[PDB]
């Protein structure tokens, strides 16, 4: 349960590494999306299994098709960057990855140094997650639905051939 | 057996890495994935929070976060279309109208 | 840690791997053996089908622990499901899932 | 060497072997029996010889990646939504808590062929016509997971034995007819069964994404297509007409009898009720079927709250 | 804890404007009017402020775990219920000039004055992040609801990728806290440290990435630069409501985590927000200095003016009139950003089109608008803290709490861009009454311009005399 954890973030991180590190579209997503079941099996692994069963539902199954979607759909085929890469030479991404490497020893040096108990990954249901939703966070949900009414109108909006 | 301070470590390379790819690449798809790559991993430390805490509101916290990420999802690739359908182009430098 | 889930997950692991395997080696098979010689409709209904899919996982919670919930958790999913049902009239009404207009 | 604990993972591991083994020889006799109704295991094993041994082409102008990972998508993206299902007591791949839940992170998944194989398909009238069968099959599973969530209302959790449990007295094929006919709609649309078989039919800008597809990928398309309707047919069964619960016949002859009832009806409605239009099949799902599910779940919510002394 | 019928009445603000939402959608569904729908969504936020009233008529209490209600939120609701009412009357006729659809603008309008009444009773980490959610979405739709014109796309595009950098931001920072400290409650951050052990790494991670996303929401630096170009490419009703409603929810739901929570009182966090005070008033006015440009100009003034919110807002774990203060000063500014604003819809009103040109031109305004020169020359001595006028009370109070707490370098910059500020404002102020070489009819333009005078008068007379202003504000405590 904790060699799964291990694995499951390994291949997460490499996956988003190559991810923020590749040109054509639809190989980002592939490995997005294999970031995210990776997330998935860290979620599993730590008892936390509705949260992973929303991300492979919801975020590997609706938004990722979504933007896989727009992706063919704008048919992007090298139109000016793919031939450029500016990503690749190193006066772009010197900086900015010095500057989040700066803030990732930050938040790390945070991060330690705090008391832990270790997580039990004892298995949080689904039943205890839907029992919280409906119980202590009612406005929450209704207000969730009341913001993703707001996204479907001002996306209708914007996004509408006409 | 798994320390907290691993999964909040994991989580925060994850929005390190999202946040590099939101910068570095000039794409605007590309900063829409960058964008999504922090949220998730937002949302992968708000879990991991509430697993050590044996709470349910780090998986409730992580549902608003997917429905908000869900909802911006939407309004980056309604605008992306617009982008593409009035410039043919997802050049993020070259509309920059506005400036000091 | 009894004898029975760890049983099960071994029996799962060896379904996933078996599949995948089985899969993947056929289609090494396949490929080893043998000689050799747009409209922005779509962006919308996908869309719907993504904010649906949320207040769908919503439901997907609320299903599970009705009978813990009471009818105070029947009123709040009533308004969340009439909230849900206002939007999608509304989407039909105003033509953005009339897919001939 | 010898020990009960090992001997005890090892007979799981031969159930669940056993399952799948079974689960792939009923998909491809039943790929056979709508060829035929429309040695015969020698004819199969013919033309898996065909197909082991014609040339794998790949397109020059085609991602080789998507291309070869869209019919494992296929394929593996329901054969794995089985894994959920009990066929008998004692007998089940996985006894999740979250059960039909995982099922829907495979169909989730199993959209993903179509795209994949329509975008690397380098043609426009394939990306068009697999981008509409994509929007179909989207419109069809916003309201999948709420059909079965009635079922989960009446069960009270997403185990699937909790559910086979819950259909001891009266199968949820009587309490939930909308719920059970929304869900045969929504099956029958997400593994591109007929009527919904191919949506470019209507448009001559648009063409099928099982073109470009020759030899074993198309194989691999084929017979994991009636795998999914294999594994569709059981998931029928085991939430709404008692699963493995009969009253004389073994608990496995029951569910073995019930899931080729439901093969032969998806055989036998594929060979009668015609063809819809493209907007027709729209708007009747996203107009009709979702409304349906969001009624049938409060209707559902209702009288449980109901009958709770 | 359960929902009962004495926690429903104090739901009545979010209730209605839910309903006006369901309603104007339903209306929409029907048959798309733009009168029917604007009379419905105004209509809606006038029963919500009668609610209010009513919810007044009822005690101070936590409905949820989530949500409390008293008079901190009954006044910032007031004042968000209050800018979205003025952002339809300012969008009716800028609405009559458009061509598309014209009541989604309306729709978005009520979702996020209903983010924020829900960031005015927010309690918990969920709420505050939520009502930020459900105040900038709406805020996406309608920064780009002219998406033909490049300005607003691209105000739009910037506004939603930097948003959305700054939620994912805030949401790692409280999902930091939230592993420090096992409880996501206001009241209950830091409360299992003692011994002088309150500035522990991981919560002050936390809050720190909390104040990048805040920083981001309230316009300040160095999270500033997203102001000027938004506020300039967005219409000018949408400029009111994002000066106005926006900035105001925020700072109370910062002003009541600040308040409630045992970390608030940390010298880390004080010293941090300081500085991003200090640099908040001086960039601020400093780069409003060249402007031409009447919208970046407002954009630059609200960094300064939130500047000085905030420096009224570091001295309030020690002082005791912050509450008041922090009051007085928004109700001054939301009137004072109401009229510029207004006067700038106004003359932007109807809309001419994606083609032509969005230009104010607000020389040589008194020879043919002289209502609306008097109006946005109150408007521009209000906003300079000038006396005679109620953002010189703000001001004195912002001053005052300075003052009272020893902030004397918060004291200094205050006195340093005020300067500044009396330069530029007085530029506008002059340059409407010089001579212009060149360059309606409806009783809902009537309307518009009928607010920006009762707005500019309220300034006028409430700076003259500043004490119901202060009544009313004093008794609006919160839960001690
Ligand atoms: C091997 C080296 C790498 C090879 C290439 C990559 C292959 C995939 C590697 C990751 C997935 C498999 C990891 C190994 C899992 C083995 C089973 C295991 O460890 O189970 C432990 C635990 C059982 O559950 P629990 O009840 O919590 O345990 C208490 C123990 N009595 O289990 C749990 O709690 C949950 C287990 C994890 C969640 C389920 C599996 C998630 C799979 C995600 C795949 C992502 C995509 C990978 C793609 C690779 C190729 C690019
Ligand atoms: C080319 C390869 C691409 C990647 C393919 C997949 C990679 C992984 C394959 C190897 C998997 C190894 C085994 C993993 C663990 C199996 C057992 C398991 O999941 O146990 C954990 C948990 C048990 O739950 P339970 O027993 O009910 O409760 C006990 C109390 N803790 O049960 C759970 O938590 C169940 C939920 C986790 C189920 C994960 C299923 C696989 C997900 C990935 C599907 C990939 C589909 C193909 C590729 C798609 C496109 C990339
Ligand atoms: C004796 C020392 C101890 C006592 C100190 C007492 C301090 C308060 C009293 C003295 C205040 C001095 C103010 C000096 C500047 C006066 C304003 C001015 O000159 O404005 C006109 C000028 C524009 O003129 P022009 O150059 O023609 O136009 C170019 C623009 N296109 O405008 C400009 O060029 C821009 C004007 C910007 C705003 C005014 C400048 C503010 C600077 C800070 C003021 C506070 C100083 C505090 C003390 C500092 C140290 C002495
Ligand atoms: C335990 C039995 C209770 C029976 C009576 C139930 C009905 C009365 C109480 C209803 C409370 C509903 C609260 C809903 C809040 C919705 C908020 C929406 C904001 C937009
Ligand atoms: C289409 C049917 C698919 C079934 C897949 C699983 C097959 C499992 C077979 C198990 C056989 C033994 C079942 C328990 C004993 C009861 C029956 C005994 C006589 C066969
Ligand atoms: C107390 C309020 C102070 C601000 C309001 C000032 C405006 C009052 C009404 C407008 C009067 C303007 C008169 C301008 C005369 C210009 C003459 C130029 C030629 C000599
Ligand atoms: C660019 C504009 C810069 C404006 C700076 C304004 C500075 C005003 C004067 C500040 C003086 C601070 C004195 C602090 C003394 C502290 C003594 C503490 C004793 C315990």
């Amino acid at each position: 349960m904790e060699f799964a954890f291990y694995i499951c973030g390994l291949i997460a991180i490499l996956a988003t590494l190559r991810v923020i590190t590749h040109t054509n579209p639809v190989h980002a997503l592939l490995y997005l999306i294999i970031s995210l079941l990776a997330i998935s099996g860290v979620f599993f692994s730590l008892g936390a299994y509705f949260a992973g069963a929303l991300e492979i539902i919801v975020y590997a199954g609706a938004i990722m098709v979504l933007f896989v979607f727009v992706v063919m759909m704008l048919n992007l085929g090298g139109s000016e960057i793919e031939q450029e890469r500016q990503w690749l030479k190193p006066q772009v991404w010197i900086g900015p990855a010095i500057l989040s490497a700066i803030m990732l020893v930050v938040i790390v040096y945070a991060i330690l140094g705090v008391n832990d108990q270790g997580i039990d990954g004892t298995p949080i249901s689904a039943k205890a997650v839907g029992i919280t939703l409906f119980g202590p966070y009612v406005l929450a949900v209704e207000l969730a639905s009341m913001l993703l009414l707001a996204g479907l109108v001002v996306a209708f909006h914007v996004g509408r051939e006409e | 057996m798994i320390p907290l301070q691993h999964g909040l470590i994991l989580a925060a390379i994850l929005f390190v890495l999202g946040l590099t790819g939101l910068v570095i690449r000039r794409n605007l798809l590309f900063m829409l994935i960058g964008l999504e790559i922090m949220i998730n991993a937002s949302a992968l430390a708000f879990v991991v929070a509430g697993s050590y805490w044996g709470q349910t509101d780090g998986q409730v916290m992580y549902i608003l976060a997917i429905s908000l990420a869900a909802a911006e999802a939407s309004i980056g690739l309604a605008l992306l279309l617009q982008l593409h359908r009035r410039r043919q182009n997802l050049n993020i430098d070259s509309v920059s109208e506005m400036r000091g | 840690t009894s004898t029975e889930v760890i049983a099960h997950h071994w029996a799962f692991a060896i379904f996933l791997i078996v599949a995948i395997g089985l899969c993947c080696l056929m289609l090494v098979g396949g490929w080893f053996l043998g000689g050799r010689a747009l409209s922005a409709k779509f962006y919308l209904v996908a869309m719907f089908f993504v904010i649906f899919d949320v207040e769908a996982l919503y439901l997907f919670a609320w299903s599970t622990s009705i009978r813990e919930s009471g009818w105070v958790g029947f009123v709040e999913a009533a308004i969340f499901i009439f909230v849900l049902l206002a939007g999608l009239v509304y989407l039909v009404r105003i033509g953005a899932l009339d897919w001939t207009p | 060497w010898i020990s009960p604990e090992l001997i005890e993972i090892l007979l799981t591991i031969l159930k669940a072997v056993v399952i799948l083994l079974v689960v792939v020889t009923c998909g491809a006799f039943m790929s056979f029996g709508e060829r035929r109704l429309l040695g015969g295991s020698l004819q199969l094993v013919a033309d898996m010889i065909k197909m082991f041994f014609k040339e794998d082409w790949i397109p020059k102008f085609s991602d080789r990646v998507i291309f070869t990972l869209a019919p494992m998508i296929a394929f593996t993206s329901l054969l794995l939504a089985f894994a959920i299902v009990p066929v008998s007591p004692g007998w089940v791949v996985a006894d999740l808590n979250i059960g039909i839940l995982f099922f829907l992170m495979m169909a989730g998944l199993a959209v993903y062929a179509v795209l994949f194989a329509g975008w690397s398909s380098n043609n426009k009238y394939s990306l068009l016509g697999a981008m509409r069968a994509s929007a179909q099959t989207l419109s069809y599973e916003v309201f999948l997971g709420l059909s079965l969530m009635g079922v989960v209302a009446q069960a009270g959790s997403f185990n699937m034995t909790d559910i086979v449990n819950s259909q001891a007295h009266v199968w949820n094929v009587i309490p939930q007819f909308f719920g059970f006919i929304t869900f045969a709609i929504a099956g029958v649309a997400v593994c591109h069964r007929h009527p919904f078989d191919q949506p470019e039919a209507e448009q001559e800008l648009a063409d099928g994404y099982h073109i470009e597809y020759s030899g074993m990928k198309f194989g691999l398309f084929f017979v994991g297509e009636y795998i999914g309707i294999v594994t569709i047919s059981a998931l029928m069964v085991t939430l709404f007409f008692g699963g493995w619960q009969g009253p004389l016949l073994p608990p496995f002859i029951w569910f073995a009898l019930k899931t080729a009832f439901f093969m032969m009806m998806f055989i036998l409605i594929r060979a009668s009720l015609p063809r819809p239009r493209y907007d027709q099949v729209m708007s009747f799902g996203w107009k009709i079927c979702l409304p349906l599910t969001l009624i049938n779940l409060l209707v559902t919510a209702a009288v449980i709250l109901w009958q709770a002394q | 804890m359960t929902i009962t019928p004495q926690n429903l009445i104090a739901l009545l603000p979010l209730l209605i404007v839910g309903l006006t939402v369901v309603v104007v959608m339903l209306s929409i569904a029907w048959r798309r009017n733009h009168f029917l729908n604007a009379t419905l969504s105004v209509i809606g936020l006038n029963a919500a402020l009668v609610s209010l009233w009513f919810v007044g008529q009822a005690g101070a209490m936590d409905v949820t775990p989530l949500m409390r209600v008293d008079g901190f939120a009954m006044l910032y609701t007031g004042l968000v219920l209050l800018a979205s009412l003025a952002t339809c009357t300012f969008a009716y006729p800028w609405l009559e000039g458009y061509n598309d659809n014209k009541d989604e603008f309306y729709l978005l309008v009520l979702i996020a004055a209903l983010g924020g009444i829900l960031l005015a009773n927010a309690n918990h980490l969920a709420s505050l992040f939520l009502g930020i959610e459900l105040i900038s979405l709406p805020l996406f739709g309608l920064v780009g609801y002219a998406f033909r014109q490049k300005r607003s796309l691209e105000a739009s595009i910037k506004y939603t990728i930097l948003s959305a950098a700054a939620s994912s931001f805030l949401l790692f920072g409280m999902a930091l806290v939230y592993a420090q400290s096992g409880d996501l409650s206001f009241v209950a951050l830091g409360k299992n440290l003692g011994d002088g052990m309150l500035n522990e790494p991981l919560l002050l991670a936390g809050f720190g990435l909390m104040i990048v996303g805040l920083g981001f929401k309230l316009s300040l630096v160095p999270f500033h630069l997203w102001t000027p170009d938004v506020y300039q490419g967005a219409p000018a009703p949408v400029s009111t409501f994002l000066a106005t409603a926006s900035k105001i929810a925020i700072f109370g739901v910062v002003m009541r985590l600040f308040l409630y929570a045992p970390v608030g009182d940390s010298e880390a966090i004080r010293v941090v927000l300081a500085i991003i005070a200090f640099a908040s008033i001086i960039f601020g006015n400093l780069m409003a200095l060249s402007q031409t440009n009447i919208k970046r100009l407002l954009g630059y003034s609200s960094i300064s003016h939130l500047g000085y919110l905030l420096v009224a807002l570091i001295a309030l774990q020690t002082g005791e009139m912050s509450m008041e203060a922090v009051g007085v000063y928004l109700a001054g500014y939301l009137f004072s950003s109401l009229g510029a604003f207004g006067v700038v819809s106004l003359m932007s009103s109807p809309y001419r089109g994606p083609d032509a040109d969005s230009l104010f031109s607000y020389r040589g305004l008194f020879w043919h608008r002289p209502i609306l020169a008097a109006v946005m020359t109150v408007m521009m001595l209000s906003l300079a803290g000038i006396p005679m006028t109620l953002g010189f009370i703000g001001k004195f109070y912002v001053l005052a709490v300075g003052v009272q707490a020893h902030l004397w370098w918060l004291v200094g910059a205050v006195v340093v861009g005020s300067a500044i500020g009396l330069y530029y404002y007085l530029r506008v102020a002059v340059s409407l009454y010089l001579h212009a070489p060149e360059q309606p009819s409806n009783w809902q333009y009537s309307a518009g311009g009928i607010v920006v005078l009762i707005s500019a008068l309220l300034v006028l007379v409430l700076g003259v005399w500043p004490q119901p202003l202060i009544s009313i504000v004093r008794l609006a405590m919160p839960l001690m």
